[PDB]
């Protein structure tokens, strides 16, 4: 049977972890104490008398915001163990993660991932939550995708990530840690796709009519981001798009891999009885640069390959009515290489409202995840910070105090280069 | 200290307003 | 399971580490007995940080108190909060320095550093991981500076590892509590350079101002200074002994706000500091938080902050925000004026979101600021320094003890080493 | 959105402003002691432009006081209505100006505005989208007119894209207050052209004149003249606060009531008036009220307004009224008497209606009128500072803070500058 | 399927359309809520079930008329967003209207009308309601007319403005934002229908019998017209005259489409029982120059084209009949060139009555729509007004500040001075 492993890693990942699985706990009608009150197959595994265990680790070097969900409301969900906690923690340090304090909680993190494995019959693929700018999300996030390979080659390791943005960040040391543990994340990661924090703050507060949002807002609606994109899985639909699908389809290239988001209906509940809810339109708002999960404008540069993921009462034939008029819109770019840049995925099930959510009740849903030449300004403008800090050599000490060398800052640095460089000439007519 | 919480006829008026602003009571003429 | 190890030295140390221990206690909700009392149960969660179980659910602090005079004990016992530290770590002595740098380090020290470090060793193992120690002490003084430093040096070659805070209280710029201070000051600077891993100042005039003019209280008192130095100081932790959406820990706190081993020695500041008679007519949202946060007034060491840049910023806010008005009110102020913020380091601001806020207020904050204005605060003790060392003054007391003038040069060019580095990085 | 920055400088402007917030709380519906109870809802929903949302339903308006001496300060918050006001924003020297600009302007001014620009430009910051600078002072004292002009002068290139109100009292021409104000006055005005949008010229023998023979009050005292006042500056915005069938803001009466930049001097009435012996007696109808708007007793102005010719006008209606009504007396009286308007502008006189009425009022309006009349008042300080600057009396005090009689002869020059351009226009 | 978007720019254009949806949402039968208990669909979008959105947009940029209709009696059935407010008023200047501060309000405007668009099948036309007056009727609206004509190209547009009156006006720069706007308007607007003031004053004194008239009174029968001159995509009836057929037959030249308007059944209640209501009384009253919604007299000027709709039941002769009794009449003058000149339009839903209006119902109406030479006139005295009071370079310092220059004035003078001249060539006998 199909089965994801979702793995959360640092404190951003417990946070999005906690609303993804305050997600998918509704989808499939999963109470908080584990009991149903076919499709749960996929994500939670059937143990004893209807006890439904989810297949995620929660693994971070800070024992607080772990200990959060050992004292929430989802006490007897998760299984004690499978949450993994250290002493102490990175602090945003990507030395401390890799090299000295997470080397001896990884032989732990394997030892839960290998009994997961086990006990799944057919793993489709892992999927990867993190931030680069957290000590753990950077330094632990990285050594564990770095055995999983090694343990489980060329299985699928679907990664999404969250990146500093341009204008706001809580760290001066986020753009250390941000292209340091990229270098890990072009080699390793096969499909890393960008989240972006001060995007999400446009969304709310534009869509949603949110004025004052916090992060139990944002994490919201990026898990219903990802359980959009997983739902092909656990619901059947028109035309099934698997994790494997999504690889093959929106990979050109080993190194070109990093692509954005976008959701579309986002109305709050007294705005969702004025507007028409019609796939002509909520496919437009989909390509809008409102609707763009990660801060840059999608018009500067080119769409490369694009995938259309489709939930709820939407017929197939108006969504490649949709299609049709958006190819021909110009001020939406495609690349004249790939003329057939669209994937078509629909799902039966309308999304599951949570209780207190921002987003309203809505029969229909898209979500664009699509690779894009203008992500490459998201790593040009980290870059770009990464010369003024580096340059004065600020932050080393600790870097180089842990274990870790310099010298691959300059390994780091080039990785990073060669990225950008191939994002430029593949663009490019 | 209290940072956490505070916990803490020369005027001569003479005019008012009923339908039209005008005098209380003190004197004209 | 991070724990904090305590350490106050001196006649200000002893004293104002109790009013510590005092808003601790009452926020943690532990009694003047030693039981716990508080409301919720998220003050249980984390109590190992600071405090010690024992027999009948009693909680000691992991503070050592030590000082050569015995007058700080007979007061420290005796106020209020005072009995719950255990009496082992109660070690003095019974000379005294006398404001003297050089007999708390090497003369009257000698005999009793020994018995201090079998008592923090007694209890660092004691617990499971060490996060580090914090030092409370003087540096006007003589009893929490020579015999504080020489602490702070021995603990750093045993536990090389961990991490230090040195809440050290300068001398006041305007006006000066002792006249041995400028010696006593620059010898201290001199080791805790390359022994503690950061360093925040108080200063008392600092303090003055802001107890009057801004809380608006005509005779604040010694013990209303120390709220202050003790309501910083709890905001520095806040993170550590509470959940919260952004969790800083004190490591957090070092390497974030530190971009050079040298340059570590901070400006504190707290934030929500309004009046008795001027509280109800203030609306205690975040945008009033951040405008009296980046006050020139409102920091508590003798720096001004329009004179120099800040290197590298800090934020510790306390209780339920929404942290997108947090986010860019930081982005503003990064807007507003970028000649006041140190250019080539982008978005120099950090911010960490505790979601419990203290006790009776609903929304504070907490700036760390490691500012190149307190270079003013080294220059004015450093050419204080120079002048009383270039006529040998008071100098026959500070050598008769085994003292000789190459340290003296030593910790002058130490001193103005720090001056012109903080200056060579503002341009 | 918008909201409305009043300041208030000076003996005279303090008083003013306790009384103009007296009757704005009162019509907005908050009590003394600061919660709101206003019953119409339409009240509610525009509060921001002159109050500031605070904990618990609090409100405190958008206002500073500003004075050299805190006898004014003492007595605005002794009485009733006093106590909602800002206690930060209660600015206040040691000094005194005591008639003197130069005090005011330069010498003993200068190292208190920097604290009053300080909590303007708080205040400012705080609030989203800046209206005007509407300010409350004197002409003839020395507290508000050197000390204000200054603040006038300083607060224009701090935000040079606001409109600006001047609510500044003139010296009366029969009597006087002050022996040495034409001195002062002439020296105010020449600071005012450049710099201010537009004047609301007032006096205080129109008050009393207006008291005594239209209210029928043989003893008023500065209860009844800072009242009518108060109504007037509540009437000034009314738009702002209420729906109306046709809103107007402070720059819709600015475009519509200056030909040119320098021509900026209005004249202003209040027209419900009615003594209690006829207070059963007189029919409140739109006619009404327009028969006594256009009267020349019931101006707040010296000047005679049939003497000068209107060059533009203004009409702020309050209330239920059908427009048609509004607009026909308004074509009526430039038909009627056009010898009494101007003859080369055509539709000179522009309307407004607000459809919420003051309180106890069911019909209120307020003209503002430039016009040629206002050389008659300038004129009359003009001769007066010419006889007394021939011979240099009183000005040992005024030259002896610096300023030169150069600078009179500059201030001279501006004021004959006035009284050359009306003039010439009437023709 | 028949589609038209209105936007509603400016004080006067919301405190219409205030009125104008009152009256589109009585006509279907639709509460004010927005649930009906296909000629909704030319007006409503139907959303769902049950709920309907109208297809408009208001948009001011002073932030206060705006929140009477987020806070009015409207206030569900409007979309929350489709409501457009500003930071501040353009104060009475076209410079702030259309240059500084409408630019970052009105890129709002335009990407909500490409949403309404999207969302309907066919659209039909363009209807702006605005005064050229004030600041932000006039410049936002000039400011979207440069926009829309760019992006939805050769699109008929209508366009109902409330000019300054002769007499009657409120504002004393008035005449400078007219003539400012007209240098837009012209090369622009295909057919702009004018309106004033104190004329709908005029007609609600003698025929409404009502003393005390106010802005709501003549807004109220303003819509009237509005959905008069619209009643032929909403019901059937003999003759259908949509938007495509009134430009096309009412406009002779580029530079020559100004527009009267005319409703001649503008009866009180009691006035109602006592009147014998023909289509040869209703034609005659409509011609009458007492009627027309602008103060020019057409016996001073000559008709030029003219258009009339019916309502209510109307048999199709004796409009016939009553068109050979005008063409007939020697106090009505037509221009030699044009020999057929009026536009046939018989609807057959009569017209609805507001609940508290002063309009009782009656059961037949009809609104003259005429292109004339005698808004020349009423272009002569505005310009007459303009020209003596630019000669002493008054209330510049206003307009040059925000982004206009000083010779603009100009071109628009001779702007408006070739237009004078058009209207005087154009009803000259050859
Ligand atoms: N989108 C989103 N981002 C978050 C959330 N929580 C934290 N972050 C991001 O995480 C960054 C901080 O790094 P973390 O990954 O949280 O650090 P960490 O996991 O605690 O690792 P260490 O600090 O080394 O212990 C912040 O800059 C945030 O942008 C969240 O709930 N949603
Ligand atoms: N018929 C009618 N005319 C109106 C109405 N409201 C305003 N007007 C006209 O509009 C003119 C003023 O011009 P506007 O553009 O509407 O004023 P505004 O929209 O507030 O623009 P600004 O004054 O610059 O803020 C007045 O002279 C009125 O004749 C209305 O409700 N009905
Ligand atoms: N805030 C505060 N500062 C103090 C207190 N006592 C001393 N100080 C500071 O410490 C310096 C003198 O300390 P001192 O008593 O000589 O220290 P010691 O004798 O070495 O223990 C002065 O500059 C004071 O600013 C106190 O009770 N509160
Ligand atoms: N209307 C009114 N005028 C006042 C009041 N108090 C003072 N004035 C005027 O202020 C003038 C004198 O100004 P002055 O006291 O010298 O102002 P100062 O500069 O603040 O001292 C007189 O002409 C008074 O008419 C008041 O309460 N109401
Ligand atoms: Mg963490
Ligand atoms: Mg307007």
């Amino acid at each position: 049977m199909r089965e994801v492993i979702s793995i959360h890693i640092g404190q951003a990942g417990i946070q999005v972890g906690n609303a993804c699985w305050e997600l998918y706990c509704l989808e499939h009608g999963i109470q908080p104490d584990g009991q149903m009150p076919d499709a749960f197959n996929t994500f939670f595994s059937e143990t004893g008398a209807g006890k439904h265990v989810p297949r995620c680790i929660f693994l971070d070097l800070e024992p607080t915001v772990v200990d959060e969900v050992r004292t929430g409301t989802y006490r007897q969900l998760f299984h004690p163990e499978q949450l993994i906690s250290g002493k102490e923690d990175a602090a945003n340090n990507f030395a401390r993660g890799h090299y000295t304090i997470g080397k001896e909680i990884v032989d732990l993190a394997l030892d839960r991932i290998r009994k997961l494995a086990d006990n799944c019959t057919g793993l489709q693929g892992f999927l990867v939550f993190n931030a680069v700018g957290g000590g753990t999300g950077s330094g632990l996030g990285s050594l564990l995708l770095e055995r999983l390979s090694v343990d489980y080659g060329k299985k699928s390791k679907l990664g999404f990530t969250v990146y500093p943005s341009p204008q706001v960040s809580t760290a001066v040391v986020e753009p250390y840690n941000s292209v340091l543990s990229t270098h890990s994340l072009l080699e390793h990661t096969d499909v890393a796709v960008m989240l972006d924090n001060e995007a999400i703050y446009d969304i709310c507060r534009r869509s949603l009519d949110i004025e004052r949002p916090t992060y139990t807002n944002l994490n919201r609606l990026i898990a219903q981001v990802i359980s959009s994109l997983t739902a092909s899985l656990r619901f059947d639909g028109a035309l099934n798009v698997d994790i494997t699908e999504f690889q093959t389809n929106l990979v050109p290239y080993p190194r070109i891999h990093f692509m954005l988001s976008s959701y579309a209906p986002i109305i709050s509940a007294e705005k969702a009885y004025h507007e028409q809810l019609s796939v002509a339109e909520i496919t437009n708002a989909a390509f809008e640069p409102a609707s763009m999960m990660v801060k840059c404008d999608p018009r500067h540069g080119k769409y490369m390959a694009c995938c259309l993921m489709y939930r709820g009462d939407v017929v197939p034939k108006d969504v490649n009515a949709s299609v049709a008029t958006i190819k021909t819109k110009r001020t939406i770019q495609f690349v004249d290489w790939c003329p057939t840049g669209f994937k078509c995925g629909i799902n039966y099930q309308p999304p599951t409202v949570v209780p207190g959510g921002d987003l309203a009740k809505v029969q229909r849903a898209v979500c664009m995840i699509s690779n894009s030449t203008a992500i490459g300004e998201i790593f040009s403008r980290l870059d770009h910070k990464f010369d003024l800090m580096y340059a004065k050599r600020a932050f080393v000490h600790w870097y180089v105090g842990e274990g870790m060398e310099e010298g691959e800052f300059s390994e780091a640095r080039e990785d990073l280069a060669a990225l950008e460089k191939d994002f430029e000439e593949v663009g490019a007519e | 200290e209290a940072a956490a919480a505070l916990s803490a006829d020369d005027k001569k008026y003479a005019v008012n307003i009923e339908a039209a602003m005008g005098q209380m009571t003190v004197k004209d003429g | 399971m991070r724990e904090i190890v305590h350490i106050q030295g001196g006649q200000c140390g002893n004293q104002i580490g109790a009013k510590f221990w005092e808003v601790v206690s009452d926020e943690h909700g532990i009694d003047p007995t030693g039981t716990y009392h508080g409301d919720s149960d998220l003050q249980l969660e984390r109590i190992n940080v600071y405090f010690n179980e024992a027999t009948g659910g009693r909680y000691v602090p992991r503070a050592i108190l030590m000082d050569l005079e015995p007058g700080t004990m007979d007061s420290v016992r005796s106020g209020p909060y005072g009995q719950i530290f255990r009496p082992d770590n109660f070690v003095f002595g019974q000379t005294g320095a006398g404001n003297n740098w050089a007999k708390g380090h090497y003369t009257e020290g000698a005999e009793l550093i020994d018995s201090v470090l079998d008592v923090v060793r007694k209890e660092a193992e004691s617990c499971d991981c060490l996060q580090g120690f914090q030092v409370c002490h003087s540096l006007g003084g003589g009893t929490g500076s020579g015999m504080g430093t020489l602490l702070i040096s021995k603990i750093r070659e045993e536990y090389p590892d961990r991490m230090m805070l040195t809440f050290s209280v300068v001398p006041s710029p305007k006006v000066s509590d002792t006249v041995v201070e400028p010696y006593n000051a620059t010898l201290s600077v001199h080791q805790l350079v390359e022994n503690a891993d950061e360093c925040m100042v108080l200063d008392n005039e600092a303090l003055y101002d802001i107890c009057f003019r801004t809380l608006k209280l005509t005779t604040p008192t010694f013990g209303d200074l120390n709220h202050l130095i003790s309501a910083v100081m709890s905001g520095i932790t806040c993170c550590l002994r509470f959940p919260g959406q952004l969790n800083a820990d004190l490591r957090k706190l070092a390497v974030n706000l530190i971009p050079f081993p040298r340059l570590h020695f901070f400006m504190v500041g707290f934030t929500p500091l309004t009046s008795r008679g001027s509280q109800q007519y203030r609306a205690l949202t975040v945008p009033e938080l951040t405008q009296q946060m980046w006050d020139a007034k409102n920091m508590m060491c003798a720096a001004d902050p329009r004179h120099g840049r800040y290197l590298t910023a800090s934020a510790l806010f306390r209780g339920r925000m929404s942290t997108k008005e947090v986010d860019e009110q930081m982005l503003n102020v990064q807007n507003k004026n970028s000649s006041y913020f140190v250019e080539w380091i982008p978005n120099n601001v950090k911010s960490s979101v505790c979601d419990i806020p203290p006790k009776g207020l609903k929304m504070s904050a907490t700036f760390i600021g490691n500012s190149t204005a307190i270079q003013e605060m080294f220059k004015r003790v450093s050419e204080q320094f120079t002048a009383m060392f270039r006529r040998k003054a008071f100098l026959h007391w500070y050598t008769g003890e085994g003292m000789d003038e190459m340290e003296f040069t030593e910790a002058e060019s130490n001193m103005n080493d720090l001056v012109s580095e903080y200056q060579q990085y503002q341009d």
